[PDB]
């Protein structure tokens, strides 16, 4: 069931009645970018991996020494 | 007053016809021969999908 495209998986549930090569220029959303469709990797060995999105809270000090 | 078995409409040979034939029992058995005759429901699932409102989560 992963493997439907995004705007007909809404069609084959009875969400829509307008297939979406019947739906006109107006509801076709507008976009800057490339689609490339990811169905599932669950088991593949391309499945997602989670990460800290940002940096650790509190710096450590770079060591810095001075002959007096 | 709950009636005694003097006062009740149904003979004793009647009565026990349905005793020993079965009836009801026969009447809910043709239920579901009924049954066995008409359309199931089932939809098959990664080739059919079922209800969708724009609501669902
Ligand atoms: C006046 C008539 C004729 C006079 C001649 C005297 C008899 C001749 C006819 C004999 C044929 C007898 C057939 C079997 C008799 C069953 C009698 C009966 O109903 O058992 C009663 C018994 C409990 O008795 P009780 O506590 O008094 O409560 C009864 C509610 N009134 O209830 C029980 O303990 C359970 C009842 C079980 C019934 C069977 C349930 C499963 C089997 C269903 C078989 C259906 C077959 C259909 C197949 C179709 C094939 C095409």
């Amino acid at each position: 069931m992963s493997q439907v495209e995004p705007g007909w998986h809404f069609w084959l549930g009875y969400g829509v009645d307008t297939a979406p090569c019947n739906t006109p220029k107006e509801k076709l959303p507008i976009r800057a970018y490339p689609y490339k469709f990811q169905p599932n990797y669950t088991g593949t060995p391309g499945a997602f991996v989670t990460y800290n999105t940002l940096k650790p809270k509190i710096s450590a000090w770079e060591p810095v020494t001075k002959q007096r | 007053r709950p009636a005694t078995w003097e006062e009740s409409e149904e003979g004793a040979l009647s009565k026990a016809t349905k005793y020993f034939l079965l009836a009801e029992m026969f009447r809910g058995l043709y239920v579901v021969l009924e049954q066995f005759f008409r359309a199931p429901y089932t939809i098959y699932y990664p080739f059919e999908k079922g209800p969708v409102s724009p609501r669902f989560r």
